[PDB]
């Protein structure tokens, strides 16, 4: 009895963490994605001018 | 997953880096027809002459070879025409031994980590 | 954008360039051959006539014609930033993980300096590192250079990458500072078998302990003089992340011998006479170089601790590169072929095997107030284990006094229950717990080192 | 090209002036008999010819030609059964051309021309073939032979010959250019075929020595250096190793070790079988011999001729060894040009370069997954001849930091005719450790189990013998007479194997199983009936372990029904006391 309810609580929990490494790992997926989008969309409004800084340089 | 993040939050940074080192690239690579160019080239040439004195020739794109002679016959030096060095010139000094290289895409090449660190700066 | 052309004299490794003398001494060039590839060189032993550059890599396709060297960074440096705790790099500062490079905050000469005697304290604290034996009986100080003296076959690099990922500082076991400080492992391998560089890759990246580290890594074929280099550009930014950004740092510097190799033969290559057994004669200096650039610092807030592991040669301590390390270092930790084989995991014995800060390193508030007490009488009681374990083949179990049997039991017992740890992560609290447990089969009254309150406290219970 | 002429000889190096422009490493031909050299060390007007045959009769004056290209050798279908020297050059042709002398000058090439090959295309036309992509097959003695792109070469394939009779110089595909790819391409000796990307050793190289797959394993992608004095059986070992192990083709590069145990290897192995399939062995070796009389300056040649070829046999799926004999014999070649560099040399005299060329020859291992998507694998075992017979030299601990499965012999284990003399007590292996799902998965569950407890077993009997030759053999306790009796019965049996007796030559691991699963038993319940308490000479008389004594002289067929009664009976005979 000991060891089959021990066995048991065993997979019950393997289950549980497995779905709490998915949820984790889904919602870090989409974390990373709109970060991503949230740098590259900082990308672009200050383009132009840093180019003409780092071209302000190179040709001194 | 933080790790993850902190990958991702990086690869952002740098592409858009590579954003930036890509415009300017193509800023430089459109300059020399755009009406500024028989400007740039004098400047980089007479330093090219000082960076080391004693020189004996030049060499540089033969599309401006007229501003390359009437105002570098003053610098009296040599100066033939061989093209493949984009934006610049090259000077090579005494005994033929030594040749000073200078061009914009060298100069962003030499520069771009300082200028990196810079821009990341001013930029985030 | 300066190329001095006009060379003569390749041979081996060494080139010579004519007409040179911007050429700093010790500075790095590109030598570009004429079919466009780019190699590095040193410069060394520039004078009016010429410089002699010691190329990095290979001389294949050069020639006299068209082979041009270019000047670069003219003083060796690195550029080091705050973000580079997820990074791997290849000896030199360029990335072999594929993340775009970072955006340097300073610029700093890969040479060091050495530390201002009256600017350091005493180390006073401790680390734990996982590993019980380390723990328990030779304490690893924050400030202290104790090394690995591996044997050959032994697992140094699984012991390695095992204090990588497990140790901790234990503010809680201090009289409670702040968690200000985070932790920083730079691991700085160099000459690896490139099995061992898939073992480290997998094993730091499969627990997720690389987000606090940095990885110096670089291959056996990468060339010689990366694998000089290599220390001294993981000691620098170790150097810079804990004396200005406060992180209590450990430094991992793997397989010292193969840094020895290299000093020799890059001493060698330029031609300077090998000292005794044909090792450098300045091999002590530039061993203290990059053992003694560790250590607390007065004042500030930071400590750099550094294991530098070794293979001994031919498994002897009179050997140049063990003996100096010895004769710089603050004691040794041991493996041991025996334990090794008799199957046991991780290898250390503690009988040869010694610390000297330790008595600086535990105590009131410290770790535990009982510990030292503890490590003697452990070393003393498996001293006389082992011996009456070997005396007991020719005079018999039943031939003993009865004290004698449980110093026997008590040993091969203590080898597989103290030093067989295999790979939980184990607490300081859980392994004086066990040594506790081990100490009760001895009987009260011989343990002849401890007062009774600590014996009246702790002992008893198994 | 570039010419020049003779400025100075001594012995094999000879200094060419006159030569304002050519690249290191280039092969030269030097005098009118076109001598084939390599240059180093140029300045200037000169240049550094070593020579890779033997100078007598060459005059200065007479000129040197060189050509430009690194040294390269000829890869293709055509290298299985074979003997080649350190240019790859045939030596049946050689034989052919010359009587059994090798005349210094000749010109022969790297494979035969008139050999009508069977070519079976793969490719049709307007693809874009990568480097390394596959382009068609050719049977070569059973082996279904690909052909590569060769590395660094893209395109769009335009035309291929179809399933015809032709020959190695046609070229089969040609691409959008004009750039067409015949059945052989050269490659330099310097540089490694670059490959996609390398896996991790998790499977054995199962050798046929029992101590060398059960103490001290080999992976697949693993490196394995024994050392040895002379006259320590290391070449019988490695003809042990190319004789019976599990690769698909093996390299012999026998550098600097003498003519005969290569003679004989060109006699017995076409009347030997592939333990793999049933082709003759001789169709599975590429012999590369530079023997010692051959010229002292193509050594360093001979060794990466045979490490390229083992890694183009690598990059096709395949599964490579390749065992390098007396890598020190390179060590003393490049010691011996190096004495005419008049640098200044390292320890023990050696360059100091030596360390640099030993790992960039090593870490050509390691099982890959290659340009063309297939994996494959280059085992190599390379063997050290220390000079004294001691390995404290600037050879084997420049070559023990980088190589796991290290074998160090001994000499008073081959005194008496124990073979192998493998010293187990400073031999190792890295690959005990990451290859135990494989040893689980295939030979037996509880594999790892019985290996430690032979491995400790072992130690134990080498922590007693302290004791024993220090006392002696008598008094002692009965309880450890039984360990050293046990150690030694199992390097009676278990460890000590004849390579010439037909059967025990050959040995797969469950039948070393089948051995130690015997020993144990036979250690653990003769513990159990000692602690009963009876005699050890009780012990030592049975008439169960004459059983055990020959138990390694039963064929792999009857080894099962054997092992069921053998172990029946050690299991019945222990009440009985
Ligand atoms: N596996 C073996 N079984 C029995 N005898 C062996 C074995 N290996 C070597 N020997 C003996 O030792 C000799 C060693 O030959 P060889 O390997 O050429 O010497 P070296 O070890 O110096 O190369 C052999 O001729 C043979 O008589
Ligand atoms: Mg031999």
């Amino acid at each position: 009895e000991a060891e089959a309810k021990a066995k048991a609580l065993e997979a019950q929990y393997r289950e549980r963490e497995r779905a709490e490494t998915e949820a984790l790992l889904a919602r870090y997926r989409e974390r990373a994605e709109a970060e991503a989008k949230a740098v590259r969309e900082k990308a672009m409004a200050r383009l132009d001018e840093a180019v003409a800084l780092v071209l302000k340089e190179v040709l001194p | 997953g933080e790790l993850l993040v902190a990958t991702a939050r990086t690869q952002a940074r740098g592409e858009v880096l590579e954003e930036v080192r890509r415009r300017v690239r193509e800023a430089l690579e459109a300059l020399p027809q755009k009406p500024e160019w028989p400007e740039v080239v004098r400047k980089l040439a007479l330093e090219a002459l000082e960076a080391l004195p004693g020189a004996k020739a030049l060499v540089a794109n033969p599309e401006d070879l007229p501003h390359l002679e009437a105002l570098a016959r003053e610098r009296g030096v040599e100066l033939q025409a061989e093209p493949a060095l984009r934006l610049g010139v090259r000077a090579v000094g005494a005994e033929g031994k030594t040749q000073v290289e200078n061009s914009l895409l060298a100069r962003l090449d030499r520069a771009w980590d300082a200028l990196s660190s810079k821009v990341a700066q001013a930029l985030w | 954008k300066k190329e001095y052309t006009g060379i003569t004299y390749i041979s081996g490794p060494l080139l010579f360039v004519e007409n040179a003398k911007d050429l700093a001494y010790g500075a790095i060039v590109d030598i570009k051959d004429g079919t466009g590839r780019v190699r590095g060189g040193q410069v060394i032993e520039v004078s009016e006539e010429y410089a002699v550059i010691q190329v990095f890599e290979e001389t294949t396709g050069l020639d006299l014609a068209t082979t041009s060297v270019s000047l670069v960074e003219d003083v060796a440096r690195l550029g080091v930033s705050k973000e580079m705790l997820g990074r791997r790099f290849n000896g030199i500062g360029k990335p072999i993980d594929g993340l775009p490079p970072i955006t340097p905050e300073k610029r700093l000469p890969i040479t060091g300096l050495p530390l201002n005697p009256v600017a350091r304290r005493k180390p006073e604290q401790f680390i734990q590192t996982g590993i019980s034996t380390i723990d328990v009986m030779n304490t690893l100080v924050r400030g202290q250079k104790l090394p690995i003296f591996s044997g050959s076959g032994l697992p140094a690099n699984e012991i390695a990458a095992q204090i990588a990922r497990q140790a901790t500082v234990r503010p809680d076991l201090s009289g409670e500072g702040e968690k200000e400080e985070p932790f920083a492992v730079v691991f700085a391998a160099m000459g690896i078998t490139q099995r061992e560089l898939s073992y480290f890759i997998q094993e730091f990246e499969r627990t997720g302990a690389l987000s606090r580290s940095v990885l110096f890594l670089n291959k056996a074929d990468d060339p010689t003089i990366e694998r000089i280099l290599t220390p001294r550009m993981a000691l620098t930014v170790a150097e810079y992340l804990a004396f200005e950004h406060d992180y209590h740092v450990l430094v991992i510097l793997t397989d010292m011998t193969n840094y020895c190799e290299a000093l020799r033969e890059i001493g060698a290559a330029r031609e300077e006479i090998p000292g005794r057994r044909g090792y450098p004669g300045y091999m002590y200096t530039d061993l203290a170089t990059i053992y003694e650039r560790a250590g607390v610092v007065e004042g500030k807030k930071g400590s750099v601790t550094q294991i530098p592991i070794l293979s001994m040669p031919d498994d002897d301590r009179t050997h140049p590169i063990p003996d100096l390390t010895g004769y710089i270092t603050e004691g040794q930790i041991q493996l041991s072929r025996e334990l090794h084989r008799k199957g046991i995991y991780p290898p250390i014995d503690p009988l040869p095997s010694l610390s000297r800060l330790m008595n600086n390193g535990v105590g009131k508030g410290k770790t535990r107030e009982d510990h030292k007490q503890v490590s003697d009488q452990l070393y003393s009681a498996y001293a006389n284990g082992v011996d009456i374990r070997k005396l007991v083949a020719i005079i018999g179990e039943d031939a003993l006094t009865e004290n004698d049997r449980r110093y026997l039991q008590f040993a091969d017992a203590f080898e597989r229950f103290f030093i067989n740890q295999g790979q939980q992560n184990r607490s300081i609290e859980e392994s004086l717990q066990i040594a506790w447990a081990l100490l009760s089969m001895l009987p009260q009254g011989e343990l002849k080192r401890i007062s009774k309150d600590h014996i009246g406290k702790y002992y008893g219970q198994k | 090209m570039i010419q020049g002429v003779i400025q100075k000889i001594a012995g094999p190096a000879v200094i060419a002036k006159g030569m304002l422009g050519a690249r290191m490493y280039d092969i030269c031909k030097v005098g009118e008999e076109g001598l084939v050299g390599e240059i180093i060390r140029l300045d200037g007007d000169t240049a550094f010819v070593q020579v890779y045959e033997d100078t007598s009769g060459l005059k200065v004056g007479e000129p040197v030609v060189s050509t430009g290209l690194p040294l390269a050798v000829e890869l293709g279908p055509g290298m299985l059964n074979g003997i080649y020297d350190g240019i790859q050059r045939p030596l049946e042709r050689i034989r052919e051309k010359t009587g059994i002398y090798i005349t210094r000058g000749v010109v022969v090439h790297a494979l035969d021309r008139e050999k009508k090959w069977a070519w079976t295309p793969m490719v049709k036309p307007g693809d874009e073939v990568r480097g390394g992509m596959v382009l068609g097959t050719v049977p070569e003695f059973g082996f279904t032979h690909k052909i590569l792109v060769p590395p660094d070469v893209r395109g769009r394939v335009k035309e291929v010959k179809p399933a015809g009779e032709y020959t190695v110089e046609e070229p089969v595909v040609v691409l959008e250019d004009g750039t067409e790819l015949k059945m052989y391409h050269t490659w330099p000796v310097r540089r490694a075929r670059p490959v996609q990307r390398k896996l991790d050793p998790n499977t054995p190289f199962l050798t046929g020595m029992r101590i060398l797959d059960v103490l001290f394993p080999v992976a697949m992608g693993g490196t394995a250096a024994i050392p040895g004095p002379f006259g320590s059986g290391k070449t019988v070992t490695q003809q042990s190793l190319a004789k019976w192990s599990n690769a698909d083709v093996v390299v012999y590069v026998g550098c600097g070790e003498r003519g005969n145990e290569m003679t004989d290897v060109l006699v017995e192995f076409p009347e030997l079988t592939d333990p793999k399939t049933g082709g003759p062995l001789m169709h599975r070796t590429v012999l590369i011999a530079n023997t010692s009389n051959m010229p002292v300056a193509a050594r360093e040649a001979s060794i990466y001729v045979g490490v390229t070829i083992a890694e183009y046999f690598r990059d096709q799926g395949f599964s490579v060894a390749l065992m390098a004999d007396s890598t020190s014999r390179w060590a003393e070649a490049l010691r011996e040009i190096s004495s005419r560099l008049e640098e200044m040399p390292a320890e023990e005299g050696y360059p100091p370069y030596l360390a640099a060329r030993l790992a960039a020859f090593y870490e050509r291992a390691g099982k890959v997954i290659t340009l063309g998507g297939e994996e494959g694998a280059v085992t190599i075992v390379g063997a050290v001849s220390p000079p004294g017979g001691d390995m404290s030299e600037p050879v084997t601990q420049s070559t023990l930091r980088i190589v796991g499965a290290f074998w160090r012999l001994d000499a008073s284990l081959a005194f008496r005719r124990h073979f192998p003399a493998i010293n187990w007590n400073g031999s190792y292996s890295l690959f005990t450790s990451a290859l135990d799902p494989w040893y689980r998965e295939n030979v037996a569950e509880d594999y790892p189990e019985l290996r430690d407890a032979i491995s400790e077993l072992l130690q134990r009997e080498a922590g007693l013998q302290e004791i024993v030759q220090l006392v002696g053999p008598d008094a002692l306790q009965d309880a450890e007479r039984l360990v050293i009796e046990v150690g030694r019965i199992i390097r009676e049996d278990f460890l000590q194997q004849n390579a010439y007796h037909e059967v025990d030559a050959y040995c797969s691991m469950k039948k070393a199983y089948g051995i130690m699963k015997m020993i144990l038993a036979f250690y653990k319940e003769a513990e159990a009936a000692i602690k009963r308490g009876v005699s050890i000479d009780e012990i030592l008389q049975l008439p169960v372990l004459e059983r055990i004594g020959r138990a390694r002289y039963v064929s792999e067929e009857e080894f099962p029904a054997y092992f069921e009664e053998a172990m029946k009976e050690i299991q019945g005979a222990f009440k009985a006391l």
